[PDB]
């Protein structure tokens, strides 16, 4: 399990 | 360019009816052409600049992944799957190439918000970033160190000039702990950055934007999560 | 073509890993090199050439419809709308000509298995009726009589050659009723060949082969799905 | 609601 970036919104 | 003749205003209109129908290589070519012009991004169109190319990239991250892990499992017979994987990862540091001169040529300038100076540079280390997830050699040192050396810019401006709660310096935060993390082989750095950005968004918490605070609890919750998965 | 120095089975393997990495329009690119070798395509292969071209069509028709359905909408200002529907009917036209002209070419033949040529005349109707989705003029009766002859063509031979459980025969009568629905206006003919093959395959279902009866019930599931939607 | 035609599988 990778680590979480910022996701994609709007 | 290919976009050349067409207007900025229609460039931009078809960049959103392209993410409307989840064509997010057209979208990413309406907005480099739209960068091209040469005029300054909205956040509006920073958004539709961002969301192309990370779909993009995102799903050559996702197949490189995929295909460089069934090189490491062979490799425990012919040349196919380097091959293969060695044509995924040219195409994906062309993208980053792409980005990152886009970045240099039209859109890192000295004025200009702090959002929008900020979010470039965010731009620029999570692209080098990328590059990183599959360099090698020589190169690999002079990327990460690109890396780092945009993230850092982009943390002083978003210290300096940004409430704790942005969403953009709570984003740029969350990606350089990501790097520090996967990246630079930095963990405590990861967790006393995620940890710091987290515990001072709540110190500060009554500075939520009541135009992005869904944005910025989202990251927060992120940081979160990262710290669980890191303790 | 570019696939031209690349082995056949380089070509096959490499459109498994592109299958594998979700990266749908390389393993087409992979199977065309492959079908162009001009060797018959076996049934795991048929599956391989089908499935990527059905998952790069299928991205294709689902970005036109949300356009086609916003240019629709914005006829109750500018040209953008249109222009942008256009660019991705001629790419979805392209990919359907370069999937008929290797049918035409390279695959559609009077000798082979049963399963062959029914699969590949089931493939020329679908494809002439991707095109027949998005035709209007003079073109749109050509490629709606052309999608008809060669559904009707795989029928003669499906019924004349193939159990009524057999998955390749149920989904090219499911595709066929679903042409007379949407494409031909012929909601009885697509009713009662839909029921008739439901309980032909329900009257004979002792003929469910042990390699593939998963895909035969999926389908007759589909046929019943279908028959409550038109009734 | 269109009609369903033939998935991929496998
Ligand atoms: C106003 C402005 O410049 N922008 C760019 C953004 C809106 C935000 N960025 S981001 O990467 O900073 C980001 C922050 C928070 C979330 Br939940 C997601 C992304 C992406 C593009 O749009
Ligand atoms: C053995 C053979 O020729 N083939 C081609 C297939 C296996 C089946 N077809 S299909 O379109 O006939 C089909 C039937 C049933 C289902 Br659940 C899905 C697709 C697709 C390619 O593989
Ligand atoms: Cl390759
Ligand atoms: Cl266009
Ligand atoms: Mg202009
Ligand atoms: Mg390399
Ligand atoms: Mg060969
Ligand atoms: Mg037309």
């Amino acid at each position: 399990q990778r680590s979480t970036s910022t996701p994609n919104v709007h | 360019g290919a976009m050349g003749s067409m207007e900025r205003a229609s460039l931009i209109q078809k960049a959103k009816l392209a993410e409307q129908a989840e064509r997010y290589e057209d979208m990413a070519a309406f907005m480099k052409g739209a960068v091209e012009k040469g005029e300054e991004l909205s956040c509006e169109e920073r958004n539709l600049l961002s969301v192309a190319y990370k779909n993009v990239v995102g799903g050559q991250r996702a197949a490189w992944r995929v295909l460089s892990s069934i090189e490491q499992k062979s490799n425990e017979k012919g040349p196919e799957v380097r091959e293969y994987r060695e044509k995924v990862e040219t195409e994906l540091q062309g993208v980053c190439d792409t980005v990152l001169g886009l970045l240099d040529s039209h859109l890192i300038k000295e004025a200009g918000d702090a959002e929008s100076r900020v979010f470039y540079l965010k731009m620029k280390g999570d692209y080098y970033r990328y590059l990183a997830e599959v360099a090698t050699g020589d190169d690999k040192k002079r990327i990460i160190d690109s890396a780092r050396s945009a993230y850092q810019e982009a943390m002083d401006i978003s210290k300096k000039e940004m409430p704790p709660t942005n969403p953009i310096r709570l984003g740029l935060a969350l990606n350089f702990s990501v790097f520090h993390y996967e990246i630079a082989n930095s963990p405590e750095e990861a967790i006393s950055l995620a940890k710091t950005t987290f515990d001072e968004a709540m110190a500060d918490l009554h500075t939520l934007s009541e135009d992005s605070y869904k944005d910025s609890t989202l990251i927060m919750q992120l940081l979160r999560d990262n710290l669980t998965l890191w303790t």
